[PDB]
RNA sequence: AGACCAAUGCCAUGUACGUCGCACUCGGAAGAC
């Protein structure tokens, strides 16, 4: 369990983190809420980036060195927690900024002003 | 009694090289040693390439400090490198 | 311009190159004269 790679979604709510092998399987994950943050502060980069090396802890004693990270969605904890990731001592090879992107999709929800 | 010369709190070393930047740093350092006080934060803006490594491996380095840490939220993150002082 | 010029114990003599870069976020309620 050398390699992995860690996931990411910076909403505008929470941060999500998840870490995964190459072949797709996860180790461990965390999140603000899963820390203790209930309210908008879980928006925070801060909650973020302690997500981060909670999930870096959660990680090391499995023994993965190597990471590269994708991030889903736009979102305060788009910088926190990468480089929380190395401020964890670990080392990740890669930033990925896959996010859904549809041609058309579907019709999005109505307006907030409405 | 140390009071001819003065120190500050901050370090502003905006595009600077490698050497003149060892060279402010090693000085904005020493000063301190006379007058100590909590702690400094490095701000730049931004650069070409990865410096703050060197850098926070001369900080660790440092006689005079007893450790280095990063930022709080109001510190720009965990990103800012932070020299705490004895 | 035009006199005279026969000779220099042994070794090894170097050093010498393959150069560049620092870091900040989006927003409650409020009626009437």
């Amino acid at each position: 369990i050398e390699s992995g790679i860690a996931h990411i979604r910076s909403t505008f709510n929470n941060t999500i983190v998840t870490i995964t092998d190459t072949h797709g399987n996860a180790i461990s994950w965390s999140s603000a809420g899963a820390l203790g943050f209930r309210g908008s502060r879980k928006s925070t980069p801060f909650a973020a980036q302690m997500a981060a090396e909670t999930a870096a802890k959660g990680s090391i004693e499995h023994g993965l060195k190597t990471l590269e990270v994708t991030v889903k969605g736009p979102g305060s904890g788009r910088e926190a927690a990468i480089r929380a990731l190395q401020a964890a001592g670990l080392e990740v090879t890669a930033i990925r900024d896959v996010t859904p992107v549809p041609h058309n999709g579907c019709r999005p929800p109505k307006r907030r002003r409405v | 009694k140390g009071k001819d010369y003065h120190v500050s709190l901050e370090l502003d070393l905006r595009g600077e090289r490698y050497e003149n930047a060892l060279s402010r740093v090693e000085k904005y350092l020493d000063d301190a040693v006379l007058a100590g006080y909590p702690r400094v934060s490095i701000i730049h803006g931004k650069g070409t390439g990865a410096l703050r490594k060197g850098v926070q491996d001369l900080l660790k380095n440092h006689r005079s400090v007893k450790s280095s840490r990063f930022g709080e939220a109001g510190e720009g993150g965990s990103g800012v490198t932070v020299v705490e002082l004895k």
